């Protein structure tokens, strides 16, 4: 259930 | 205080938070002061400090995110608030990219990185503000502009009791006159906070903070002979950081309810989400 789906993108990349 | 192998490796941590640093921000502390004093050969900021000045400046100053084709509010208000979130939004990728750069960060719990940048983004916003900012305004368009606080403060309610309570703060934070140096490391200390609400894997996060914090009281010590207590005095900013987020988050909500003509882009409300 993610809440920071954008951060937690940017982190990946 | 001796010269041993740890030192020499706090300063090799020192050396490369600020390469990190001076990389992952393009307007660093240096150049904003500069700027800030005429001392630089760029070109020199247009100022902003009335009505006309800004509709003015909306012309003369090219802002990376406007263009023609789209159209924006009408309320001058709403049109800066737009740009800040813009700037906010890139600064929340600057920070993030100078956190993997930090040693042992990226193999941290990939949760927990999230953790530790959803919280630690705004703290850095505001410290890294007052680099840009005098008692008079603050730079902004990465320094091609200046915007005046008097002119900030007579935005309409509630706008203009936005930056306020940042003047507040960078004028104390100012007094302590770090440098670039120092501020690698200071906003390094702030990401790796090891209390930040839902951590869950804390242990690996104090023993990275635990060597920031000791590179940073090395760097300190280094670079400001004549001022003991500094150390002790910045953390203890770190405390007022906090609050004024805290503050900048409910004043945000007075905003949302009451206005309707903008809205928050999804990073930002990510992060200010389930924040405090
Ligand atoms: C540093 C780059 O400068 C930006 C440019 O902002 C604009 C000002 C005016 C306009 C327009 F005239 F088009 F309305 C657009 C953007 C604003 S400076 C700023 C001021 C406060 C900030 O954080 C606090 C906050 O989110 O309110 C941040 C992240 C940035």
């Amino acid at each position: 259930t993610e809440r920071h789906k954008i951060l937690h993108r940017l982190l990946q990349e | 205080m001796q010269l041993n192998p740890e030192s020499a490796d706090l300063r090799a941590l020192a050396k490369h938070l600020y390469d990190s640093y001076i990389k992952s921000f393009p307007l660093t502390k240096a150049k904003a002061r500069a700027i800030l004093t005429g001392k630089t050969t760029d070109k020199s900021p247009f100022v902003i400090y009335d009505m006309n000045s800004l509709m003015m400046g909306e012309d003369k100053i090219k802002f990376k995110h406007i263009t023609p084709l789209q159209e924006q509010s009408k309320e001058v208000a709403i049109r800066i608030f737009q740009g800040c979130q813009f700037r906010s939004v890139e600064a929340v990728q600057e920070i993030t990219e100078y956190a993997k750069s930090i040693p042992g960060f990226v193999n941290l719990d990939l949760n927990d990185q999230v953790t530790l940048l959803k919280y630690g983004v705004h703290e850095i916003i505001y410290t890294m503000l007052a680099s840009l900012m005098n008692k008079d305004g603050v730079l902004i368009s990465e320094g091609q502009g200046f915007m005046t606080r008097e002119f900030l403060k007579s935005l309409r309610k509630p706008f203009g009791d936005f930056m306020e309570p940042k003047f507040e703060f960078a004028v104390k934070f100012n007094a302590l006159e770090l440098d670039d140096s120092d501020l690698a490391i200071f906003i390094a200390v702030i990401i790796l906070s090891g209390d930040r609400p839902g951590l869950l894997n804390v242990k690996p996060i104090e023993d990275i903070q635990d060597n920031l914090l000791q590179a940073l009281e090395l760097q300190l010590k280094l670079n400001h002979p004549e001022s003991s207590q500094l150390f002790a005095k910045l953390l203890q900013k770190m405390t007022d950081l906090r609050q004024i987020v805290t503050e900048h988050v409910q004043l945000l909500q007075v905003i949302k309810k009451t206005e309707t003509d903008m809205s928050l882009h999804p990073l930002l409300q990510e992060i200010y989400k389930d924040l405090y």
